[PDB]
């Protein structure tokens, strides 16, 4: 019988405090809404630890039993309670199946509406126990919830666990090996969990590190299609190598006339040579012996003489002396192996053996020409200075064991290139086309797809390679057609979520990968590691971009919410999560006609905003202090590497200035400390928002909005104007662009009434400075209102501002990171320095300390380098922001859509954390209608055009009006002029043209 | 196929020459105004004497001159044609981007062909070859 | 370690001996002879100018 | 403390401006940047000499 | 001190090449930071893993080299590009851009050349001596409303 886990089992992993934060930890834990078996008693299995619980207040349930015999014939655990005290022993004990209650011993201690859990596992010889008890009602199933359980006890005791059983409503699951996320709040209790694996948002969760994720498509994972079979293939030879009559044979030859013997056409078994002990050294080189067996070989070399037993030693590559000088010598890339033995009774004699004797690689010459001792005449004849080039070994079996023979076998291997030919031991299988299989061709091991191919290899040749040296083509040894290989096919897996605030739903993408591969492979149905069992989550669509499981195919064209790839788009809708070609928007054909014109009769004001960085956290790092950790050992190492730990805080050096000399080009723009009146008659126009509140730093109230909406070695330094400073800045900006217009832009700043620069601002986008007089109080409730609109925005969201909490968050991550990256070993015994000098031997310990150095200098030179470039993006930014308080703020640029959309009037900035927000000001024309149109009039037979604006009618009556905003005028003289008659012009119309 | 991949862009080029599309339809039936707010329609001749005020020539000159400007409009994109048709060079800034590229991968890829120092430069040959604690340095 | 030992307000469960900050450093602890719990902080470094 | 600059009550009114009545052409330097020094390097002759 | 950016354009090459050349005379961990001591103390078998740090250490400092320049190339290509467009826009023009071509009401501007630069004479009309007055946004003449053309 079972009943469903749910979230219960966690228990502390660690006696750490962590407050206020979100951890990851991998531990045996009991997976989430897995199965656990229920009883109301047997021997169970302990296995990798157990979760226990019982709903009790009969208190019937009194103990445990763990162990493997459960009595007598070893020591095993009894835990019971006695209501004196809970007990401990471990005993070779003497107790049958139950000897409870009627309704040595080398360790020994002492210390339903209701549920007691534990949870008991066995690590590094010690066993601990963990527990919690609860109230409840629920009695037929365990209580739906969460509650971390607690340690209490954790013993020494190392006993070898397999099987347990309670001592006499009770429930027992299996912990295993997994990863999860855990909550602990502000006191540092564990509160809630993630099981990371469970399905594709908790792998979502656990990659964002939170409990909650937005809406959007997250990477979480990559697939593979995994190998369904194995294959070996192998020339199919029968005959087995003549190995006695290369290691057993009579004639081992003499050193400088050493025997070559060539092996082919045959199977071998080098664990039958390696295994055996009559060998005195059995040293190899390019291949270890234990993996011989495993390969195959286009040709073995052995290579026989018998030598002298101390040297031996010049048989290896990179050796010297008169054997290797001029006898037999070994290449310096030598791929095999040397086997040698003490052959004294085999090739020593009581007559001394004179038939022994010695003196390029795989030289041999046995030639009688004479050894020389100088330049005389001796002419191949023996005399003084003129001695025979051969020596004789001295082997009588009585010799000490240096100057007794040896003898020795190298084996010199030619590998797979032409056809193997001598060849491990190995049983060849069935070969399988087109699917993800494991190979070994000849030892030639890898994973992929095989199919035919089309490779026309010339007769010689025997696999092709890829520009990445990997075999890409095959010619099978027992028929031979040529196999293409492929890599099994593989992606990057993504989640689409609507935002865990919204739904619970997922949608999951295989990108670039062909549906028919996956529902029944590493997705479903198959081997499927961590990218669990769900084949459909209901629908499955093939996407141009990759397989999509789990959302909902729709043939309208909406906006795009969650973007996919290759035009597709997914969103949240009536409820399921739905997939779709996306619309570029509302199609709109435009009403053009050769004689139409549409005119805006009424317009908004519109304040939109701007964001943009201008400034990285200031950096500077004691590389000696973050490398070494004020080791002098390391940092005596550290010395070596010369000027690397200077360059450094040189590169960072510029970095910190820079960031001062950003914030100081964007608003030092102005030589004075303007400030406001204490009247605000600005024709009603209202600033109070934007000017500072000096109730407050003297920040306005929207810049309290934006600086709250945004939220070792290495020291961080000050910037040099304060917050307080920067404030003075846009308030003196601001107080300049008020009373002054862009006058002060140009030397000595100019007072203007309010009203009038704002005429003055309307005169330079083409609209006639009496429209705004005459609409003062309707622009003026525009302007105000659009402003308490950026209050409610700003109050709306916390995405208002992500560009600044974007410098926050990537400086945070980079130090982060860096401060992390002292806890990797870079192949290191440890990354905690002492052990590697309390453990070691100075001349191994510099070893380990430098590939330390060597890691935390490659960690640091790359934690730079992305600052540089981090700090160029910025100062494009900078440069950017110092531009627009140029053009927009201190005058009113005419550059189409760069100070906001429509056409332009003013801005104002606000200060911000890292950064600066414009709130641009512009005109944009409204509520248009319709007119007939004609390029020129004819009056008298000369034509007419208008001087500025354009001419309309209203189907009986013709006027010229400005371009911008509709105000028909009667075509008198004074606004027009004239050239040439008629006839030239297009679309000329007949009218009155007025004299006054 | 060495762990490297490519992903498709958003905008499918269907989708680009909408946006070109809508892009030139709006410059030439409402000038700058579908810039400005919603599009406004006018005249292309009645556009292109606003266009010719913005560069300080008085707009007569166009009316006085429509029939030769709307030729030699039309024959420069004439010439565009056969200069763009004519000599596939043109386009060396893009063509860049791409040879760019294409060597950065393929220097990538045949990185994989070096030693560094290491017996092979086939990792699954030391796995053959060689017993864990060597194979380990290799 | 190396720094200030401190006296400090944080409120360690029983069974806890030790805290760590965001970025996993050590650096709060209870005294196994007096159970109240320390604050550690390095001794102080910086650039001279 | 360093100091901003002077401050400065502009003279605002509903019904005041100032005009200028003189001026000065002024002449300002400003100084770019345009290239580095073109640089070579042999890495075989400067890693294997 | 006017020419303190080109100035410092050429010394920032000059620290690079010294910063390069001063290590070839780094160990890196090899017995000597002279490659032919290597050479004519050793034989090949040992010499091999010396020479292979100094190797390591001198391919690491020039990838450090060539990475900040690559970067400070960058650097000087966005004012190669803000040159091209000053002189485009100030000296081939009369740009109406606020603060671009130097502070004031912008007349012109001169070239002159200097080396691994330029320089710009911005020259500029600032207002100056100015006067208090009254002012109105509108006069009433015959009960109708006048404005100034
Ligand atoms: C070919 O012949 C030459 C002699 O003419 C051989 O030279 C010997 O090479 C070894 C190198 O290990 C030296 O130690 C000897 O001193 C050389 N001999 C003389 C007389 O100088 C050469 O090794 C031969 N090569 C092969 C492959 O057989
Ligand atoms: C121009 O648009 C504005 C709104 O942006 C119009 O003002 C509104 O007019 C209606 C009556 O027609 C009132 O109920 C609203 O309270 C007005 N709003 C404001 C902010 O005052 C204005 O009437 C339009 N002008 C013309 C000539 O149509
Ligand atoms: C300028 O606008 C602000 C709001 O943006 C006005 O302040 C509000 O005024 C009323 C009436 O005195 C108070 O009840 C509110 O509490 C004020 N709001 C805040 C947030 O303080 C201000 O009165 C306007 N002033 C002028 C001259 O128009
Ligand atoms: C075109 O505009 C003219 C002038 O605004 C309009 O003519 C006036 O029409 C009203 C009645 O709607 C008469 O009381 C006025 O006496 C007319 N004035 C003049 C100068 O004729 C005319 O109605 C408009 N036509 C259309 C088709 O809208
Ligand atoms: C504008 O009005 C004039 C008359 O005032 C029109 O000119 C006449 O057009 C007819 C038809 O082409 C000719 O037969 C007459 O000889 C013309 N008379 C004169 C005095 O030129 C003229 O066609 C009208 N224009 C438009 C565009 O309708
Ligand atoms: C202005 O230059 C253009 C050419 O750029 C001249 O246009 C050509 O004029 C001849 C007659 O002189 C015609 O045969 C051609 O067909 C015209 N070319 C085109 C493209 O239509 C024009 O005449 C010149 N105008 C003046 C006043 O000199
Ligand atoms: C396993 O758990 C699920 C609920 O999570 C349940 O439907 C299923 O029947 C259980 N299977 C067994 C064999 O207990
Ligand atoms: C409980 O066990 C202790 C020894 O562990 C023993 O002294 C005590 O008498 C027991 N209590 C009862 C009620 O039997
Ligand atoms: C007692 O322990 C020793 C080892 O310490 C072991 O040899 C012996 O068999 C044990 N006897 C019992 C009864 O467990
Ligand atoms: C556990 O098993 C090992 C052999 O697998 C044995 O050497 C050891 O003594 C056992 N320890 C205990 C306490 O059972
Ligand atoms: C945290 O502990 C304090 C006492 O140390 C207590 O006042 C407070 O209510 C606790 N808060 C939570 C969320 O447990
Ligand atoms: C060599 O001979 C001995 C017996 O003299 C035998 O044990 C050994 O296996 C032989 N080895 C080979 C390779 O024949
Ligand atoms: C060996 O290969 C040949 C050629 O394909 C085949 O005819 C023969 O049956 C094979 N023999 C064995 C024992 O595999
Ligand atoms: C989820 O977001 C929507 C707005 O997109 C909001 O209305 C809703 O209240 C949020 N869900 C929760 C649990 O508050
Ligand atoms: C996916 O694979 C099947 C064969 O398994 C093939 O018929 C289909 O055309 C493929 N589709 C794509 C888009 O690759
Ligand atoms: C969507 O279009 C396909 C053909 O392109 C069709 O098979 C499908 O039935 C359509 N769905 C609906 C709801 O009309
Ligand atoms: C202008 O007229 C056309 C029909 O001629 C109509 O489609 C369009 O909506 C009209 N525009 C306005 C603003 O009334
Ligand atoms: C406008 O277009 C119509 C239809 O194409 C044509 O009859 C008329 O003559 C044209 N008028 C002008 C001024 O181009
Ligand atoms: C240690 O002993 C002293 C008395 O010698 C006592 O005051 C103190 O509370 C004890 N601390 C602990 C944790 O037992
Ligand atoms: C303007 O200033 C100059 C000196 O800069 C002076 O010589 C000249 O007389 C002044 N002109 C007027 C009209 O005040
Ligand atoms: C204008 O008059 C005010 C006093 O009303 C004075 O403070 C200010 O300095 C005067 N400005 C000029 C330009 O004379």
């Amino acid at each position: 019988a079972y009943t469903n886990s749910f979230t219960r089992g966690v228990y502390y992993p660690d006696k750490v405090f962590r407050s206020s934060v979100l951890h990851s930890t991998q531990d045996l834990f009991l997976p989430f809404f897995s199965n656990v078996t229920w009883f109301h008693n047997p021997v169970l299995p302990f296995n990798d630890g157990v979760y226990f619980a019982s709903t009790e207040k009969s208190n019937i349930i009194r103990g445990w039993i763990f162990g493997t015999t459960l009595d007598s014939k070893t020591q095993s655990l009894l835990i019971v309670n006695n209501a004196t005290n809970v007990v401990i022993k471990v005993c070779e004990f003497q107790f049958c199946n139950d000897p409870f209650l009627d309704v040595n011993c080398t360790f020994e201690y002492v210390s339903f509406k209701n549920l007691r859990e534990f949870v008991f596992k066995n690590i590094d010889g010690y066993f601990k126990i963990y527990s919690k008890h609860t109230p409840i009602n629920l009695v037929r199933d365990l209580p739906q919830g969460f509650s971390a359980l607690e340690p209490l006890v954790d013993l020494p005791i190392g006993i070898n666990i397999t099987r347990f059983q309670t001592l006499l409503a009770y429930y027992v699951g299996y912990l295993q090996p997994r990863t999860f996320l855990l909550k602990y709040n502000e006191n540092g209790t564990i509160t809630d969990a993630v099981d990371c694996a469970l399905d594709p948002l908790s792998e979502t969760k656990c990659t964002l590190k939170s409990f909650t994720v937005e809406k959007g498509i997250y990477q979480t994972s990559n697939f593979r299609v995994q190998p369904t079979e194995s294959i070996v293939r192998f020339p199919n030879i029968t005959n087995l190598c003549p190995f006695g009559e290369v290691f057993n044979a009579t004639r081992f030859a003499s050193v400088y006339a050493w025997n070559r013997k060539r092996i082919s056409n045959c199977v071998a078994d080098y664990s039958v040579l390696y295994n055996s002990a009559s060998f005195s050294t059995f040293k190899c080189y390019g291949v270890s012996p234990t993996k011989l067996n495993d390969l195959c070989f286009t040709n073995v070399y052995a290579d026989s003489f018998v030598i002298r037993g101390d040297e031996v030693r010049q048989i290896a590559p990179g050796q010297t002396g008169k054997i290797a000088d001029y006898n037999y010598k070994l290449p310096d890339d030598f791929t095999g192996c040397v086997i040698a033995w003490n052959s004294n009774n085999l090739d020593s004699k009581v007559g001394g053996n004179y038939n022994y004797r010695y003196r390029k690689p795989f030289e041999r010459d046995i030639s009688t020409e004479i050894y020389q001792a100088g330049s005389k005449p001796c002419n191949g004849v023996e005399g003084f200075n003129c001695y025979f080039p051969l020596q004789s070994y001295g082997f009588q079996p009585t010799n000490g064991v240096g100057y007794q023979p040896y003898r020795v076998v190298v084996l010199s291997f030619e590998l797979l290139h032409a056809p193997a030919t001598v060849c491990g031991p190995k049983k060849s299988t069935n070969l399988v086309k087109n699917k993800c299989v494991n190979f070994n061709f000849n030892g030639l091991t890898g994973t992929g797809v095989l199919t035919e191919s089309n490779k026309k290899f010339l007769p010689f040749q025997q696999f092709g390679r890829d520009i990445a040296d990997t075999t890409d083509a095959v010619r099978d040894p027992q028929t031979l057609e040529i196999l293409d290989i492929t890599p099994c096919s593989f992606g990057g897996v993504s989640v689409i979520t609507p935002g865990t605030n919204t739904s619970n739903q997922v949608a999951v993408l295989y990108q670039g990968v062909n549906c028919t591969e996956v529902p029944v492979a590493i997705h479903a149905d198959q081997l499927t590691p961590t990218w669990r069992v769900y084949s459909t989550g209901s629908n499955v669509f093939q996407t141009r971009a990759g397989c999509l499981i789990g959302a909902e195919h729709v043939n309208n064209s909406y906006e795009c919410d969650i973007p996919i790839g290759a035009g597709i788009c997914a969103s949240y809708q009536t409820q399921s999560i739905i997939a779709y070609t996306m619309s570029l928007g509302a199609e709109n054909s435009v009403a053009y006609s050769n004689n139409s014109i549409a005119i805006p009769t009424n317009f908004t004001i519109s304040v939109t905003t701007e964001i943009l960085p201008v400034s990285m956290t200031k950096t500077s790092v004691d590389c000696t202090m973050y490398i070494c950790g004020d080791s002098t050992e390391c940092s005596n190492l550290l010395l070596q590497y010369g000027s690397f730990c200077t360059q450094l805080n040189r590169a960072l050096t510029g970095i910190a200035v820079e960031q001062d000399k950003n914030t100081q080009e964007v608003f030092a723009q102005v030589k004075q400390i303007y400030k406001t009146p204490p009247i605000k008659d600005f024709g009603g126009f209202n600033f109070s928002q934007i000017l500072p509140d000096p109730s407050k730093s003297k920040r306005s109230f929207i810049e309290d909005l934006l600086f709250n909406k945004v939220t070792n070695g290495l020291t961080v330094l000050p910037p040099l104007l304060t917050d307080e400073m920067i404030a003075q800045y846009t308030s003196a900006l601001l107080a300049g662009t008020i009373t002054s217009g862009w006058t002060f832009g140009a030397g000595a700043a100019l007072q203007i009434p309010f009203a009038m620069q704002m005429a003055y601002r309307f005169n330079g986008i083409g609209v006639t400075q009496n429209v705004l007089y005459e609409n003062q109080k309707l622009i003026a409730n525009q302007f105000n209102s659009a402003i308490g609109k950026i209050q409610d925005s700003l109050s709306s969201t916390a995405s208002a501002l992500g560009k600044l909490q974007n410098v926050v968050n990537q400086n945070a991550q980079a130090l982060n990171t860096l401060v992390k990256q002292l806890s990797s070993n870079f192949g290191a015994i440890s990354s905690v320095l002492n052990d590697i000098l309390s453990r070691l031997d100075k001349v191994e310990a510099e070893v380990q300390i430098d590939r330390l150095i060597t890691g935390r200098l490659q960690s640091l030179q790359t934690y730079v380098t992305q600052q540089l470039i981090r700090a160029a993006e910025i100062r494009a930014s900078a440069n950017l922001a110092a531009t627009k308080m140029s053009e927009c703020v201190l005058g009113q640029s005419k550059r189409v859509d760069f100070c906001g959309k429509g056409y332009h009037l003013m801005s104002f900035p606000q200060s911000a954390p890292h950064g600066v927000v414009f709130l641009h000001v512009t005109y944009v024309p409204a509520q248009e209608k319709n007119f007939t149109t004609a390029p020129a009039i004819c009056h008298d037979g000369k034509a007419h055009f208008p001087r500025e604006g354009v001419f309309v009618s209203n189907g009986t009556h013709w006027f010229v009006t400005q371009r911008n905003f509709y105000e028909p005028q009667i075509i008198t003289t004074d606004n027009t002029f004239v050239s040439g008659n008629c006839d030239v012009v297009i679309g000329i119309v007949n009218n009155t043209v007025y004299d006054p | 196929f060495n762990g490297l991949t490519v992903l498709p862009p958003l905008l499918t080029d269907e989708m680009i020459a909408q946006y070109t599309s809508a892009l030139l339809a709006g410059t030439i039936t409402s000038g700058w105004t579908f810039g400005a707010g919603a599009a406004l329609q006018i005249p292309f001749a009645m556009q292109m004497a606003y266009r010719f005020n913005g560069i300080g020539v008085t707009q007569n000159v166009l009316y006085e001159n429509q029939k030769l400007i709307a030729n030699q409009f039309n024959s420069a994109i004439g010439k565009i044609q056969d200069s763009l048709s004519s000599t596939a060079s043109a386009l060396g800034k893009l063509q860049n981007v791409v040879n760019q590229n294409a060597q950065a991968l393929n220097t990538l890829v045949k990185q994989l062909s070096s030693n560094f120092g290491a017996i092979s430069s086939v990792l699954n040959d030391i796995l053959s070859r060689l017993d864990k604690v060597e194979a380990e340095v290799q």
